């Protein structure tokens, strides 16, 4: 039998959360939507500037939107004077599940606070939430962070945990545990191929024990709704796109084409001359960015329009000769496409009428070019 | 830190309700029912009701019908713990009055939420059972219901799967043995993504993921675990239609 000694700390606030009545709502998400839409983040984020950003960032920027709809969620019952009073926090600081691994191996986890989230938009977010990151991860970070977690965000998820019940700490409102972001155990033996042939995706089950003294199943349920419908937007994924400095469009959550293969097949061939035509009208060759309407006012290039969606991504095409291979994946085709035509340079090389001249500009053009030597 | 505290005064009521709640140990069931029966036949009961003499069944009717019943095989279920001179005495009440929970959307927005009471349920059949239903929605719904109707709950139930919550774990309030938490009746996340035909065509149905909370000094796992899987018996039995047919005036197979 060992004493605990700063553990102890650790049990007494557990003894402390038992006076605390709580719930949990729990409700699954399809991520197939952000998964999809962090692809192209992270690699144009890659090709441009530097910077990354990880599924987390995306969820407690939605949890920071969705408590500005929910004042109650911010709020913690707390007694004054042998009153009912509830707190109202002025800021609403998420609290994050930050495990540090010690000197001796000794993980301490710990509950940074980013402060100041409602009044922040998706940059100011996630560059508060890389300083807490970066200081936590360097142990600099200072009492003052750990002190007004008013709202939290756990993930056990992260060890394949499909979702969790967490226990609520006095001082908060809620706490909402992330789920694990996957696909269900009964397709995890199933080919990729047969999946996405059907359009099956994976998913997140959010939950979200909160307080039942002050929020209610009706309130925390409508919140959770509140992230589901961010999470599968097209504004959310809008304003993200500003934020990160892409033009581009971003991917909108579409249910399934039930055309066959060789019915789509036409449709791809179709859209890949329609961005050999079009490239350079909604390239990002604008340094000033003054005409922000060119890169959506184009639907010879969005491929929505064409009767495709996030589903048939993943599915293979008989793309004669597009980039040398005859069959291709659609994420791979639009890919090319973007990097080729619609980043920095716009091509027009179809108005020619030498045909050698177009296959040259097609081969140094449609091919994923060498990043240029440090020297 | 900036910030407001509010003396609570009607929600006070509330919040000294959720300490009462922490004495009763509880622990909670969940089971998910293929819901693609009740859907279907609800499909012919409104269509046929509508073509005839007017009436609507919501998906809510059937299974609060289906509680009642079940709440008739499982008697343990009904009882809630007390002390009664220091001793650990179960009631065990003569009516099963099924808990409903009434969203009243007030003069100014204000969403008061209520516990109304079907009473006698034991005795009835489907359309007795419909009938005192109604009688408590008409009467929540225009605010005439009177202070005997939200005492005497001895088995509640909530639908968190309104708001599209695929499952809750509710808090059980004292009085009450055991309260259902009525999870959403749908397609799960993965599947939301693929069209209509595709799903019909291979077999795949909604479901309603139906959890149970109950008092553990009183109900065991076992009565709570068998209490939902006879639920789900009466959700998927020709019979339990064949009743419902009967009541509603419908002389076609369900
Ligand atoms: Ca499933």
């Amino acid at each position: 039998q060992i004493l605990r000694g700063a553990a102890a700390a650790v049990v007494k606030n557990m003894n402390a959360s038992l006076e605390v009545p709580t719930a949990t709502s729990v409700r699954a998400i399809p991520a197939k939507l952000m998964i999809d839409n962090r692809v192209v983040i992270n690699n144009h984020l890659k090709r441009t500037r530097g910077g990354k950003i990880s599924f987390t960032h995306l969820l407690g920027y939605a949890i920071v939107q969705a408590v500005k709809k929910f004042p109650n969620m911010n709020r913690h019952f707390a007694v004054v004077d042998g009153k009912p009073t509830a707190i109202t926090p002025a800021h609403t600081n998420l609290g994050l599940a930050i495990d540090l691994q010690g000197k001796d191996g000794n993980r301490s986890l710990v509950v940074a606070a980013i402060k100041r989230c409602e009044t922040m938009r998706f940059g100011q977010f996630i560059a508060a939430y890389e300083d807490i990151v970066r200081r936590a991860r360097d142990g600099k970070l200072t009492a003052e962070d750990f002190s007004g977690v008013t709202i939290s965000l756990t993930n056990p998820g992260t060890l394949g945990t499909v979702h969790s019940v967490p226990r609520l700490m006095q001082g908060q409102g809620a706490i909402i545990g992330a789920g694990a972001m996957e696909y269900p155990a009964e397709f995890q033996g199933a080919s990729e191929e047969r999946i996405a042939d059907l359009g099956i995706g994976k998913l997140i089950t959010l939950t979200s024990t909160y307080d039942h003294r002050i929020i209610q199943g009706a309130e925390s349920g409508d919140f959770l709704r509140t992230i589901h419908q961010l999470l599968l937007d097209d504004d959310f994924f809008d304003e993200i796109f500003r934020e990160l400095g892409i033009p581009y469009e971003p991917v909108r959550w579409r249910t399934d084409n039930p055309d066959s293969i060789e019915d789509k097949n036409a449709r791809v061939i179709e859209l890949i001359a329609a961005y050999r035509n079009r490239g350079h009208l909604m390239a990002d060759i604008d340094p000033l960015r003054l005409d922000n309407t060119r890169f959506r006012s184009h639907p010879d290039l969005d491929v929505n329009s064409h009767g495709l969606t996030l589903w048939d991504l993943d599915r293979e095409f008989k793309v004669d000769g597009f980039a040398g291979v005859q069959r291709k994946k659609l994420r791979d085709i639009l890919s090319v496409l973007r990097d080729a035509y619609c980043r920095h340079v716009g091509v027009e090389y179809t108005h020619i009428l030498e045909p050698e001249q177009q296959r040259w500009i097609q081969e140094r053009v449609e091919t994923k070019h060498d990043k240029p030597t440090v020297a | 830190g900036d910030e407001s505290q509010i003396l609570r005064g009607a929600a006070a009521a509330v919040v000294k309700n959720m300490n009462a709640s922490l004495e009763v140990p509880t622990a909670t069931s969940v089971r998910a029912i293929p819901a693609k029966l009740m859907i279907d036949n609800r499909v012919v009961i409104n269509n046929h009701l509508k073509r005839t003499r007017g009436g609507k069944i919501s998906f809510t009717h059937l299974l609060g019908y289906a509680i009642v019943q079940a709440v008739k095989k499982f008697p343990n279920m009904n009882r809630h713990f007390a002390v009664v001179d220091g001793k650990p005495t179960a009631i065990t009440p003569a009516h099963t009055n099924l808990g409903l929970a009434i969203d009243l959307q007030g003069k100014d927005g204000n969403r008061s939420l209520v516990v109304a009471a079907i009473k006698r349920c034991e005795t009835m059949r489907f359309g007795q059972f419909i009938a005192a239903y109604e009688d408590i929605v008409r009467r929540a719904r225009d605010g005439k219901l009177t202070a005997e109707d939200f005492s005497g709950v001895t088995i509640s139930l909530t639908n968190p799967g309104t708001l599209g919550t695929v499952h809750s774990v509710p808090r059980l309030m004292q009085g009450q043995g055991a309260i259902i938490g009525a999870g959403a009746m749908e397609y799960p996340a993965e599947f939301q993504g693929a069209s209509e035909e595709r799903i019909a065509d291979l077999g795949i149905g909604k479901l309603i993921t139906l959890t149970s909370t109950y008092d553990h000094r009183i109900i065991q796992g076992a009565e709570s675990g068998d209490f939902l899987r006879t639920i789900h018996q009466l959700l998927l039995d020709d019979d339990f239609f064949d009743e419902i047919f009967r009541e509603l005036g419908i002389p076609y197979e369900p």
